[PDB]
């Protein structure tokens, strides 16, 4: 019992689409404002600026996830509105998902792009509320745990984007359809890379449900900004305001 | 030794033992008393110190509500049955301005369970899952309350080998309605006279 | 300007009804189940006793309240939903002003003392019993007297923004005495602090939270199936 | 003396389905609100993560108080930040009626009865912003100062400027607790990217 050639296939292709996707949008990462270095505390100014970094790296890993959602088979099949129901609702969780992938365990941060740490001060300093970020850091820290592989997290990512009850998905039949092709890919994966844990597989798939928390948690973090200057630029906006 | 640690017999037994939206809270308000009936006989959960039960039921109520209900509702077409033994049809859930999250229940939750014609024990297991869940802020012991649900995974895995060999995706089709519950579960959140004149 | 005949011989007239209404509560104290780790019958007993000691301060507020000027004067209907919404405000009145800053607890009908822990183990949970907590000890540092006590539980009585009020603009007129008296007494006997007034008044404001966080409180011993008694059930329930 | 300048107040006052139209509304105006605290003394000076807390907790009395005192004007409803208006009648319809009259009956109306005036009403802001018990603050004792501040401000304002009304400062003060109960009770890109 063990992979089909189609399911190794499908796996690679995932694999090799992140790995792309990742660097295609490299080409451009100084491109975005830099992180400040005034020794204010205080200064609102130093505050909006790392807030708009991230809004402008936010920008890139959108463009990227929707690079990465074109090269899953069958989603480029679907209706136009229904790839952007679901890619609208995914992006969060992806970009935790991606968030926790990049977790660094010793030093508590989460790195994006070599030497681009950040801790849970750095966010802070970015006007971001210790109810957002702190369940994120909880969450990255029990996903490192798990010690996942590209290949997981690409499956991982991909179950995520198929989710038939995202609000205004209208060929859910589909959407589970393809799902269904992916959880199949990676319980078979789980139990040939994993045969002694077991356990891995249903900790995963649970990891979906506390996605859907997060998720809630990042809205009331939307709002929250809201009651300050940080309106979210144009992309965003759409994306995750309203 | 799997279903010995958290027997599947006695989480079926618990689940055994127990305008539109104004009857529905009522019901809701009705099957509060359920929550700590259910919880105490599903195994090990007594044992967790009182201060734990509390958080844990506190955190879960109104998804294992949602799922008990959705269970209940299998047989209804297009609604629910609610523990007072009123229907709510789709249209009545429309015109009351509930639709929108009333069709997320009946074709998440009702219709899947149909479907696949998942059983008590399935259910319940389910919402076994949904109780443990070590995430709730004030928990004396999470790692003591994720150990649990493990159990239930591992316990529900080898009753959904056992019971249906001929469906090797079932156990991950259980689960994958979890996600969608959570998100359900998110979106859903005389005597005095006596005294007087006496 | 002053207090008058009438206003000092008002005040000690509710510091009197007050008082009245401690020793009446006091006499019937055998009346209430007796205080009893991991036991929930023991839980269940500490809510039992709770929940008695709540009905027998229930009635300490009725008859309090039926000893002021006009309340009578009004319909059962408007009297009712003026101590239905008040109740749970002239208990942490009452909680704060029997607060003891040093063992940091609670002390009810003279001999009976509680503290968090005893509050926790009856099942009530933190985001309830710490603002109380922390209303307590601030209102404590206010040092307030017989006389502040009385006139502010007599302004949280007549809150003409009660819901079903009927003649809410009488309800303001009756209101409207009391704080006139407090006022004129803060500043006879705190000449230096009138800031003590504005302070005062402003407790009226953290009482509504204070009110919905009971609120939520009650809606969560639900969950544990501990229901309020019929009396309680009446007022802090429907 | 007045170390919160009710000048300076009334001057932040002056810097700025039926149910649908309120929270456009809203929205509208939640963008102003760090303008208005801006403009208040001794606001800026406090920590900025403070300053997020103390908006983050007043912001929806803030917003209920001003189209509150802005519909003083009109007979039975509320006058929006969009210029558009809110009659009894479709807030009954809609199904907010009963808040909806709250807020005509306790504030609206009250504030008519007496003619609170723009820096009275800015003041009451101001309190309501400098809420020194939401959770988090860094140093609540300093909230509390300025609180009892805009306490002493107001009084010295309303003692002079009607003195005839000596109980107007205590009266102000009173609509706070019905503020605080209403305010509890109202609690293409994508398509373009993927073608490209
Ligand atoms: C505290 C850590 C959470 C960071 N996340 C997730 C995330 C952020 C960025 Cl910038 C990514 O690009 C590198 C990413 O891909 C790995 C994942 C996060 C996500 C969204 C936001 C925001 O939506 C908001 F509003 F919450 F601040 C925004 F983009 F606006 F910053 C903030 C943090
Ligand atoms: C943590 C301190 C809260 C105590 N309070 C106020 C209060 C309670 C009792 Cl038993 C009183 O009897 C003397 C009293 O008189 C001054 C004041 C309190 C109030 C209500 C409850 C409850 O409504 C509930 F449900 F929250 F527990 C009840 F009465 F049921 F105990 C609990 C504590
Ligand atoms: C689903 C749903 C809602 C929430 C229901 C909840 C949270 C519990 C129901 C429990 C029942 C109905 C138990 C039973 O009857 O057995 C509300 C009203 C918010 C909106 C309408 C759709
Ligand atoms: C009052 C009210 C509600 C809340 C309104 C809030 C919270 C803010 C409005 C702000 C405006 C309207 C500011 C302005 O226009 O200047 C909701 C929607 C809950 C129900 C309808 C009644």
């Amino acid at each position: 019992p063990q992979l089909s050639p189609e399911q190794l296939g499908m796996i690679e292709k995932l694999v090799a689409a992140q790995q792309q996707c990742n660097r295609r949008s490299f080409s451009d990462r100084l491109r975005v404002t830099p992180w400040p270095i005034a020794p204010d505390p205080q200064s609102r100014e130093a505050r909006q600026q790392r807030f708009a970094h991230f809004t402008e790296l936010a920008i890139v890993s959108v463009q990227e996830i929707v690079d990465f959602a074109k090269q899953l088979p069958g989603f480029l099949q679907l209706s136009r509105e229904d790839q952007i129901a679901l890619l609208k609702t995914s992006a969060i969780e992806v970009m935790l998902l991606e968030t926790s992938r990049r977790y660094n365990p010793g030093s508590e941060s989460i790195t994006f792009l070599k030497d681009f740490s950040y801790n849970r001060e750095d966010f802070a300093k970015a006007g971001l509320q210790v109810e957002f970020i702190n369940p994120i850091f909880e969450f990255s820290r029990a996903m490192n745990e798990l010690q996942l592989n590209d290949a997981e997290f690409a499956l991982l990512i991909a179950i995520s984007i198929f989710s038939a009850d995202r609000p205004n998905v209208q060929d859910q039949l589909q959407v589970e359809r393809l799902q269904h092709t992916y959880v199949e890919a990676l319980h078979a994966y789980v139990s040939i890379n994993h045969p002694h844990d077991p356990l891995m597989f249903p900790r995963m798939l649970m990891k979906l449900v506390s996605l859907r928390t997060l998720s809630s948690v990042h809205s009331e973090q939307v709002f929250a900004l809201r009651l300050q200057d940080k309106k979210l630029p144009p992309l965003l906006s759409e994306i995750w305001d309203v | 030794s799997a279903n010995e640690d958290m027997p599947v017999e006695r989480i079926l037994e618990a689940e055994l033992a127990v305008d539109p939206v104004t009857n529905i809270c009522q019901a809701a308000d009705k099957q509060l008393f359920t929550l700590v009936e259910w919880a105490k006989r599903i195994p090990h959960f007594s044992e967790l110190p009182l201060d734990d039960q509390v958080i844990l039921l506190r955190a879960g109520w109104n998804e294992l509500l949602i799922a008990s209900f959705s269970h209940r509702s299998i047989a209804v077409k297009d609604g629910i049955l609610l523990a007072t033994g009123l229907h709510v049809h789709r249209n009545s859930a429309h015109s009351a301005g509930v639709g929108a999250i009333f069709d997320r229940v009946l074709t998440e939750l009702v219709s899947k369970m149909r479907d696949m014609q998942m059983d008590k024990t399935e259910l319940g297991c389910l919402r076994a899952i949904v109780l443990f869940n070590p995430d709730s802020k004030g928990l004396s012991n999470p790692a003591e309350v994720e150990a649990l649900r493990e159990k239930v995974y591992a316990s529900l895995e080898a009753y959904c080998k056992h019971k249906y060999p001929e469906q090797p995706g079932r156990f991950a089709k259980l689960l994958l309605r979890l996600p969608a519950l959570r998100s359900i579960g998110l979106k859903c959140l005389t005597f005095l006279m006596e005294m007087l004149e006496a």
